[PDB]
RNA sequence: CCACAGAG
């Protein structure tokens, strides 16, 4: 074992969510597959899936944490309710705006619905922005695209 | 979550780096300091005394004790080292010649090398050539010592340097004394050292004028303490010319003089369990260790209490002799000790000879899965086959791993058991670690629950590869590899055509049978040492496996000119050969 | 046996301990209390060591996040001071093979560390 | 102790690991590691362990460092005069550079605070605080930068009066002999310099010359000795301040020369202080002050601590050894500066001394009283002074310094092992080869006390056992053991022991400063300093107090060790 | 081999071969081992006696090569999966 | 790295006896560790004879690295060696 | 929140897995090694994203398993210094508040030093209360969503002790260590509180 | 052990080892002289080259550089005997797979 | 632990 580099790139939560759900689909681990084969009826095809308990725990936990909504309301994340073209649209929208890579990552990872959340993510917003930019942040993020 | 990633990379030994243990390396690897001469305490009915030569913290010598360092038993403990601090340093018998040589190269007054600067640079340049071998290095070191001996006066101090040598070169304690004759190469030049020497000797004969006859025999003695203190103030840059690498912290010459004696683990010096009595006898190394501890304690007591210098030097010499005999037994006469005749067994005795570690347990050793039996002929056996008794095949087992191809066969073998011939003696489950004997179990539920990873030790069957050997091994064809057959007559049987490479005659010859226990070894044996692949001796390429006597004669009689056969006899002959 | 013979001054009970301590017991007469003159000496030694440590001749080595944000801006700079090549070496005191590593044509400067006669040590 | 001590405990708290190191390598590596970086420490360690080494050899032996790191480390060491270099040309034509190690720069690092204090004290600036501060600053900068040019130092001064005072102080320091022009001579080994000069003056003799080979070598070595003596005293020529007349009747140091600290003059001062300390315990209390004035008057003209010719490996001939002894005896006597009368001490004598009632013959800076003081200094058992002619006195260093070494070593032995060990050592020294019974008779104490104390004394090369065997097979049962005392063995062992103790003290100091890195780093900050009470938790402040107190005790004990150790370096 | 007729004996093997363990195992165990310890001579485990003593495979015979199992991975199966964020990330609003 | 390309090979294309022994040993060990076989066994229950049958029509997937004595190996597929 | 780490490694494929696809076998072995485990000085691994380079399988003499040097990119959970993330409050003490990420990573501990001024601990309800002027209703209740900013992540090695000391500790425990990867959150400005506070 | 009275085993002497060398069967020799007779798993420290117990180096007082290997027990006996003789065989290790 | 006695 030898870590060539600590960081090779960045991954948005859409990337990890899509990769993990593709892993569930390929390994037959989703709630649909288990509720169709192991539950709700007896197995006749005997379609045993890939077996890895630690990977079960970690992937199930991560997909549950990314599926649930974030700290913006007191029902789902919205990342699970948006596609690749919506992500492309969102980054084409966000590229022209005065944001850094880390800030764009954080706002696409969390998708704020609250004004105070947006001022929490970006640093010294009043020293860079004016009120119309914050407003337009709110409708571009609220559209989930 | 809470555990870190554990990684393991397989590794092999790239090479050894021999050195000498320093004092810090001896103490750091130690576990307990030996500070008594008593092995046992009588209030616990002969238990190992704490801080003794026998000690739990070193290890265990019996199956019922605990190590108290790894808390293992006899069969799972590697043993641990103790250390013992001698009251006064003594010479190492192994490094004694090296000590004399390194004393021949340094100044006996200021502890500096006896070489001019340009010659030192030239010799250092000649040592560091990028293709220096052991022979060239030894030659250059010998030339360096010759040049050092040829020096007369030190280049850093006006001190006359004589010749350094042994005392008497006998079997006694004089073998471990070093003398330095200062005024050997003095001539008549009247060095100031000669003036000082004659002044001191006139002064000492002013009081005792009977030592004049002993003046000529007095040279500068080099006791181990003076030698240690002289080595300690040597220059580090001078160590390379003496053949020692000083980059490592243990590269000083001071490491080659006994200051700390490492007490060996009791695993390598096991006390004898019983000898026709409950009492336990001790190995000679442990007795010598107790003697060394007693002598060191006695020397320390004499030093800090105040005893005549004759007795102190006598006990110093006795300690040196005891350590030397503890290392090498035949280096000194045992009668020179006050205690003593059977010579003791030292480490050098344990490492040398036909029964030493190198030629008795490392180059070759006794092996498992082997059998020795008288041989008898069998012409109806193929040349690549040897017949094994079933009474041997029931004992010698081959460990076969269960696969998808032989599951039914191994299940049947397990069902058969260890009494009938085609069967098994032991079964080892995949997840378990200790083999379960295939004699006390049900032998049926074990067969039904035979996993695909278990290892079953089946009986030696037909078609199995066995090494077959005759003990005088002159050439490589003395050991061959045959296919096993099973026959019930208590003797190994091999075809007579294979008799010639073995040089075996059926007149009471006992031959050996080895069974390899791994697939790689079995394949290599059958495809390199097989009888078919070794019909030719490599000495000249001629056949050596061929028709021996009584096969040549019958073949000649059949092929005689005046022998004729009709259809019946010819057909019978053809039927007998196939 | 081998235990039988003992010298004149020793007894049968004194032997056998073999206890040699690894710690010394004889101190040199140099461990006395501090006085004011050696106090000033220690101050001067500490000042010299501190002066050499941060100087242009030090090779002690035998943050650092690739991501950039606005809080990373308006931060204290690196504040580099007196590198190896800045010192004006006399070219005649060095071998020719050492010229290339040091700056021979680079703009050069020399730093001076002020000396404090007062005790900079708390105690 | 009351409980057994496991080897883990021995290797943890006791300094058993440090006892296996060569004291020279240990001290030099620890000094370089404490003052310079760790790469310089590794370079110095390899140079000490393997002698001279090329840059390629240094790269190959030291893993983890490339050619660039080795070269910049060598530059850093060369600037502070801690590495000597030499260029060698092969027979074929290859050029190589071999880097040595020299005790000069390492001792300069070792004696740093001592050197600064000696400069402050010895130029009578004990009453001018501004000049004292400037002298301390310039000397500290000289030692820190190794060798520096005056004009580039003056470029860091922005006041004209300060520039004038600094120039005057530089001229004063050069006049007193504490700063010399650094050259390639300071960077070449003495052995190789003598080899080069000897070969040059030997090959200059034409071949087939009509004289014997021994005569050829003798004449060549006389010529080489003369040339080497001319080469060595080049920094003492005092041509560094010859540049005069910038203004009307002003002498200044040359602007473009490179000045460096002179170690030999400082060690001469340390020899003077050691001699004064020796004289303080034999004769008088104001007699010691008169001796101090006499030594400080002729300190600069005194012969050097180490005759460098002796380090050329020329002592292999007994004739050369006795010639060195005779020349050393002659130079300390016939040098015009060294001789003095009673009158010459009256000028420099401080006004605080009285000398009126100091001496009672029966039962205002007067010259006769000074003469009597010089006479009683000369008429002591220890040869502090001698009279070439009546009214003329000079310091006989050659006959005085072995006495100083003997006294210091004997008192070290006394203060370590009781006065009985000193008495036995002196008794053995007086009767050069003495038996045990003669010691018993001639030293009045019990025989077991003698046996115990000499058994203690053997461990330190103080006394040597000479075995006289009365039989062919040598054995202690049939032999007689006599005792002798060799000065050189004991002196070398004591020097090595003190060197190891110094290195161990430095190692303990470095470990203490390393394990408290965070608090010490917070303490020695520009904002935090001065406001330590305000900005620190009370336990943290107390920990700072103990750490600093321990460090100060370490440096005090190191200074005392240096005072005890420099006697054996002479 | 070595330029001179060295012969086959304990005095000839000590000159032909520099391996510590083989010379120790042949003759003069104690002297050779102690000399090797004193001179600090490194021994490379490349011979046959060394490999037998230390229990690892030798470099002659069947050990004179390394057996390698091929793998059926082509380079076109190892194209890295796209990093969507890094592909879509671009800076125009800052510098 | 140090691999000789597939055309500059300057070692004999024949398969020596030691290579045969090592290949059969490794293949038999792999089979005994329950590896699949590419030949139709006819009831043979010994890994070594199955490995021999695999060699008889060149179905072993192993390759041989012939290390030249200077630090430059040389790949040879078992199916390519002649024997 | 998630990064790609490029790691070179040595994997061992047992001979029984030659029927599986070799990419799948390498992935399975790397998942056995790395899934849900702490890579020191890197973070917490989750899955192997893909493989970049593979070399020929080398065989050790004495074993039939195939060893492959493989370089792979793997997803790693490692919040950089500055990222703000949400979580679920698990436990409270007198030194800070503990928050988990619903089983992904429960070792997040917001200390006393970087909390709001005037925070105090109620032990009978075991909650943390902080007003600003008069709103004492602010409770750091258990099992409620919180937001926090990462301020300091710490790596510590296990450093196992002596076997005799390990045996003594085992005997004294059968008659405990800091997590190798930890992050310290903080709540300093607005929006760093609970979920039901700003809307 | 030795002798059939004590149920001993046959000895593969020096010349049998020589013949097995002459055939070149490396794996068979390794099996006969190491695996089937006196194989022993030991832990050796990479930093100092000495031997430890239960994954712990008794000199370095650490377990970050412990590698578990297998050697003949006679080799371990020889190494401990030499270490008692003030000879230090320090084993230097390298990876089987160079990549 | 040695020494006999046989077998190649
Ligand atoms: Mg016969
Ligand atoms: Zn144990
Ligand atoms: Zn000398
Ligand atoms: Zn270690």
């Amino acid at each position: 074992m030898k870590v060539l580099e600590e960081r090779n790139a960045f991954l948005s939560d859409y990337e990890v969510l899509k990769f993990l759900t593709d892993l569930e689909k390929k390994h037959l681990w989703d709630q649909k597959s288990l509720a169709a084969l192991k539950k709700s009826r007896s197995k006749g095809k005997q379609n045993r899936p890939y077996n890895h308990p630690e990977l079960q725990g970690i992937t199930r936990n991560v997909v549950n944490y990314l599926s649930i909504n974030k700290n913006f309301i007191n029902e789902k994340s919205g990342i699970s309710k948006m596609s690749d073209e919506s992500f492309a649209e969102l980054m084409t929208k966000l590229n022209s705006f005065k944001l850094f890579k880390a800030e764009k990552l954080q706002i696409v990872n969390q998708l704020p619905a609250n004004m105070v959340h947006l001022y929490s993510i970006v640093e010294e917003c009043d020293a860079r922005f004016d009120e119309k930019t914050i407003e337009e942040m709110l409708e571009i993020i609220s559209g989930y695209a | 979550m809470k555990e870190v990633v554990v990684s393991e990379t397989p590794k092999r030994i790239k090479g050894l780096e021999f050195s000498a243990l320093s004092a810090a390396d001896i103490v750091a690897q130690s576990e307990v300091e030996v500070s008594t001469r008593d092995l046992f305490d009588l209030e616990k009915d002969r238990a190992p005394k704490a801080n003794g030569a026998l000690d739990p913290k070193m290890g265990v010598s019996s199956s019922s004790l605990e190590c108290a360092t790894c808390h293992g038993n006899l069969a799972s403990c590697h043993g641990h080292f103790g250390h013992l601090k001698l009251a006064l340093p003594v010479f190492h018998i192994g490094y004694f010649k090296a000590t004399i040589q390194i004393l021949q190269g340094i100044c006996k007054n200021c502890s500096a090398i006896l070489l001019s600067e340009t010659d030192k640079r030239q010799f250092l340049h000649e040592l560091r050539r990028p293709g220096v071998d052991n022979l060239r290095r030894m030659g250059i070191l010998k030339k360096i010592l010759d040049q050092c001996k040829k020096q007369r006066r030190c280049l850093h101090c006006g001190a006359l340097n004589g010749v350094v040598k042994k005392a008497a070169a006998g079997a006694g304690s004089a073998a471990l004394k070093i003398i330095h004759d200062t005024f050997r190469w003095v001539g008549k030049k009247s060095a100031p050292e000669k003036d000082i020497w004659v002044g001191e000797w006139k002064e000492v004969l002013a009081h005792n004028p009977e030592l004049e006859r002993y003046v000529k025999r007095c040279m500068d003695d080099l006791n181990p303490l003076k030698t240690l203190n002289l080595f300690k103030q040597i220059k580090s840059a001078d160590c390379e010319l003496l053949g020692i690498d000083a980059t490592v912290p243990s590269g000083r010459p001071e490491t080659y003089i006994w200051r700390y004696l490492p007490a060996p683990p009791v695993c390598i010096r096991p006390s004898v369990m019983m000898q026709d009595s409950p009492a336990s006898n001790e190995d000679d190394l442990t007795v010598k260790l107790t003697e060394i501890v007693w002598t060191s304690s006695l020397i320390k007591a004499g030093l800090d209490k105040g005893i005549s210098i004759n007795n102190m030097m006598e006990h110093w010499d006795y300690l040196q002799l005891t350590v030397a005999m503890y290392i090498n037994s035949d280096s000194v006469n045992p009668a020179m000790l006050p205690g003593s005749v059977k010579p003791i067994r030292g480490f050098c005795q344990r490492l040398k000879g036909k029964q030493g570690r190198f030629r008795g347990n490392l180059s070759g050793k006794r092996v498992d899965f082997s059998g020795r039996t008288v041989i008898s002929p069998d012409p109806n056996l193929s040349i690549d086959e040897v017949a094994v008794p079933d009474r041997v095949a029931k004992v010698l087992t081959y460990p076969e791993k269960v696969t998808r191809y032989n599951r039914h066969k191994l299940q049947e073998l397990i069902v058969n058991g260890p009494n009938v011939h085609p069967g098994a003696n032991y079964l080892l489950k995949r997840n378990e670690d200790a083999r379960r004997n295939l004699r006390y179990g049900d032998r049926m539920k074990l067969a039904k629950n035979l996993q695909i990873g278990d290892v079953v030790e089946r009986h030696l069957e037909d078609g199995d590869v066995v090494l077959f050997n005759r003990q005088p091994s002159l050439h490589r064809l003395s050991i061959l590899s045959h296919y096993a057959k099973i026959r019930p007559w208590r003797t190994f049987r091999l075809n007579e055509c294979v008799c010639t490479p073995y040089n075996a005659d059926f007149d009471g010859d006992e031959m050996n049978l080895h069974v390899p226990q791994t697939e790689e070894a079995r394949a290599e044996a059958i495809n390199l040492m097989g009888v078919k692949n070794n019909l030719l001796t490599p000495k000249s390429g001629e056949p050596i496996i061929a028709a021996t006597q009584d096969f040549i004669t019958g073949s000649y009689l059949i092929s005689h000119k005046d022998s004729f056969y009709d259809r019946a006899t010819l057909t019978q002959l053809l039927s007998m050969m196939s | 046996n081998y235990m039988s013979n003992l010298p004149f001054g020793l007894g049968y009970g004194d032997v056998g301990k073999n206890h040699i301590t690894e710690f010394p017991s004889i101190p040199l007469p140099i461990n006395g209390p501090i006085t004011n003159k050696e106090r000033s000496l220690a101050v001067k030694y500490i000042n010299f060591g501190k002066t050499v440590k941060d100087g242009p001749f030090y090779t002690g080595s035998m943050t650092n996040d690739g991501i950039e944000r606005y809080s990373d801006k308006y931060l204290k700079k690196r504040k580099i001071g007196i590198s190896i090549d800045d010192h004006p070496y006399n070219l005649n005191l060095f071998p020719n093979e050492l010229y290339n590593v040091m700056g021979i044509n680079k703009k050069k400067l020399l730093a001076i560390s002020k000396f404090n006669n007062a005790d900079d040590v708390f105690t | 102790s009351e409980k057994l001590v496991t080897p883990e405990d021995v290797m943890t708290i006791s300094s058993l690991e440090q006892r296996t190191l060569n004291p020279d390598l240990f001290l030099y590596k620890e000094l370089v590691k404490a003052h310079l970086g760790e790469r310089a420490a590794s370079v110095i360690g390899m140079l000490v362990a393997l002698g001279r080494l090329s840059v390629r050899e240094l790269v190959e032996k030291i893993d983890g460092m490339d050619v660039d790191s080795v070269k910049t480390t060598l530059v850093s060491l060369t600037q502070l005069r801690c590495v000597k270099y030499l260029q060698e040309t092969a027979i074929s034509g290859k050029k190589t550079t071999y880097y040595y190690y020299n005790e000069e720069g390492i001792h300069i690092l070792l004696y740093s605070g001592l050197i600064i204090d000696e400069i402050i004290t010895q130029m009578r600036v004990n009453d001018e605080e501004e000049h004292k501060q400037l002298v301390a600053e310039i000397v500290q900068n000289v030692i820190s930068l190794g060798s520096l040019t005056v004009e580039d130092y003056l470029s860091s001064v922005t006041s004209d009066s300060m520039k004038y005072t600094i120039s005057s102080l530089f001229v004063q320091l050069c006049e007193m002999g504490y700063l010399i022009q650094i050259s390639k001579l300071h960077y070449t080994p003495i052995e190789d310099l003598w080899q080069f000069l000897y070969e040059k003056h030997y090959k200059n003799i034409p071949r087939n010359s009509p004289l014997s080979d021994l005569k050829k070598r003798s004449q060549a070595k006389m010529n080489a000795k003369t040339d080497f003596a001319k080469i060595i005293n080049k920094p003492n020529e005092l041509s560094q301040i010859l540049t005069v007349d910038p203004k009307t009747s002003l002498r200044i140091v040359k602007p473009t020369v490179s000045l460096t600290i002179n170690l030999d003059r400082f060690m001469k001062g340390r020899r003077s202080k050691q001699l004064i300390n020796l004289a303080k315990t034999r004769v008088g209390s104001v007699t010691a002050q008169v001796y101090k004035i006499a030594l400080r008057l002729t300190e600069q003209k005194s012969p050097k601590i180490r005759d460098p010719l002796t380090q050329t490996g020329l002592l292999q001939d007994l004739e050369e050894a006795k010639s060195f002894q005779d020349e050393a005896e002659l130079v300390e006597e016939k040098t015009p500066g060294l001789t003095f009368n009673a009158i010459d001490l009256a000028r420099h004598l401080p006004a605080e001394l009285d000398l009126r009632g100091s001496l009672l013959s029966r039962k205002p800076h007067s010259a006769s009283l000074i003469n009597s003081h010089l006479k009683i200094l000369a008429s002591s058992n220890f040869p502090f002074l001698n009279e070439t002619k009546p009214g003329v006195y000079y310091v006989p260093y050659s006959k005085l310094m072995p006495v100083l070494k003997s006294s210091v070593y004997e008192y070290v032995i006394a203060s370590t092992l009781g006065p009985s060990a000193m008495r036995l050592s002196r008794c053995i020294r007086d009767n050069k080869l003495v038996s045990e019974k003669i010691i018993n008779s001639t030293a009045l104490m019990k025989e077991k006390d003698i046996r115990s104390t000499l058994a203690s004394l053997i461990r330190y090369n103080s006394v040597e056992i000479q075995e006289v065997p009365r039989t062919a097979d040598r054995s202690a049962s049939r032999a007689v053991f006599l005792f002798r005392c060799k000065e050189t063995h004991s002196y070398n062992f004591m020097r090595q022991n003190l060197e190891w103790n110094m290195a161990n003290l430095l190692f303990k100091k470095e470990k203490l400063k390393q394990e408290n890195s965070t608090l010490l780093k917070k303490a020695n900050r520009d904002d935090v300093k001065g406001r330590e009470n305000e900005l620190l938790l009370p336990s943290e402040l107390n920990q700072l107090k103990m750490v600093n107190e321990r460090e100060l005790n370490v440096f005090a004990r190191l200074s005392r060790l240096l005072s005890l150790w420099e006697v054996f370096q002479m | 081999y070595k330029g001179e007729v060295l012969g086959i004996t304990r005095f000839g093997l000590s000159k032909m071969r520099d391996s510590v363990l083989q010379l120790a195992s042949f003759e003069k165990t104690t002297d050779h081992l102690f000399d090797a310890a004193f001179y600090m001579k490194k021994d490379a485990v490349e011979g046959v006696s060394e490999c037998i003593i230390l229990g690892q495979t030798m470099s002659i015979g069947t050990g004179s090569f390394k057996v390698v199992k091929g793998t059926n991975i082509s380079e076109k199966d190892l194209v890295p999966k796209r990093c969507l964020f890094e592909s879509l990330s671009n800076e125009a609003a800052l510098k | 790295e140090k691999a000789i390309p597939k055309d500059q090979r300057a070692t004999t294309p024949y398969m020596t006896k030691y290579e045969r022994a090592r290949i059969l040993g490794t293949r038999a060990l792999q089979i005994s560790m329950n590896a699949p076989v590419f030949v139709d066994l006819e009831g043979e229950t010994d890994p070594l004879r199955i490995a021999m049958k695999e060699l008889a029509e060149k179905k072993i997937p192993l390759v041989i690295r012939r290390y030249l004595p200077d630090g430059s190996f040389e790949d040879w597929s078992v199916e390519e060696l002649i024997v | 929140m998630f990064i790609l780490s490029k790691i070179a490694d040595l994997v061992r494929i047992p001979p029984d897995q030659f029927h599986r696809d070799t990419i799948s076998a390498i992935t399975h072995q790397l998942n056995n090694k790395f899934a849900n485990k702490i890579i020191p000085n890197v973070g917490l691994c989750i899955t192997i994203y893909d493989l970049l380079t593979v070399e020929e399988g080398q065989l050790k003499p004495g074993d039939g398993s195939s060893y492959i040097n493989v370089t792979f990119r793997a997803v790693v959970f490692k919040p950089f210094l500055g990222e703000i993330v949400t979580g679920w409050i698990s436990k409270c003490t007198a030194e800070g508040i503990k928050v988990s990420l619903l089983g992904i990573f429960d070792d997040i501990f917001i200390p006393q030093n970087m909390l709001f001024e005037g925070c105090y601990y109620t032990p009978e309800e075991s909650a943390w209360i902080w007003p600003m002027d008069e709103e004492t209703k602010l409770y750091f209740d258990v099992n409620e969503k919180i937001r926090f900013r990462i301020e300091r992540e710490v790596f510590v090695d296990v450093k196992p002790k002596s076997p005799k000391e390990r045996e003594l500790e085992e005997r004294a425990q059968l008659e405990e260590k800091p997590p190798a990867y930890a992050l310290l959150g903080s709540c300093q400005t607005d929006g760093m509180g609970l979920v039901s506070w700003w809307e | 052990t030795e002798g059939r009275s004590r149920d001993g085993g046959l000895r593969l002497g020096e010349m049998e080892r020589d013949c097995v060398i002459a055939y070149g069967a490396s794996q068979l020799l390794l099996e006969r002289l190491m695996i089937s007779s006196d194989a022993f798993e030991v832990d050796v420290c990479d930093k100092c080259g000495l031997m430890g117990y239960s994954g712990w180096c008794t000199t370095c007082k650490s377990a970050e550089n412990i590698i578990k290997m297998t050697i003949p027990y006679a080799a371990k006996l020889l190494f401990q005997e030499l270490l008692s003789m003030n000879i230090a065989p320090r084993l230097r290790l390298e990876d089987i797979f160079q990549q």
